[PDB]
């Protein structure tokens, strides 16, 4: 078949999968592909700043 | 990698061991910036606009 096993893949096509999974994910939660906004980045990305938040607190302590 | 040098030259090894985590993830952040980063004038697309 087609695009079974380990082929080779490109970078457009490692975003355009992304693209799929936000979209498709906030299906099962919302029940609509309308996307207005899209809230499953900002929840993500707030995570992200909480942890960089403190590794930069214990390299303080290690710089102290 | 001049300055780690020099330092190890003069004699204070305060690098040495776990000291070494500031030079490590500094040479690593520099190496992001310069090798992905973002497109110039040439490259108008991007993830928020594609």
């Amino acid at each position: 078949g087609s695009g079974y096993g380990l082929g080779l893949s490109t970078r457009t096509q490692v975003t355009g999968y992304q693209f799929l999974a936000r979209r498709t994910a906030m299906a099962l939660t919302r029940w609509r592909v309308r996307m207005e906004i899209e809230p499953g980045r900002r929840q993500t990305l707030a995570v992200v700043a909480s942890v960089s938040a403190a590794l930069v607190i214990c390299l303080g302590a290690l710089l102290w | 990698g001049g300055m780690v040098a020099m330092v190890f030259a003069s004699g204070s090894h305060v690098f040495g061991g776990i000291g070494s985590i500031f030079p490590l993830f500094m040479m690593v952040g520099i190496m992001m910036m310069m090798f992905r980063g973002m497109g110039g004038g040439q490259q108008q697309m991007s993830r928020p606009k594609l």
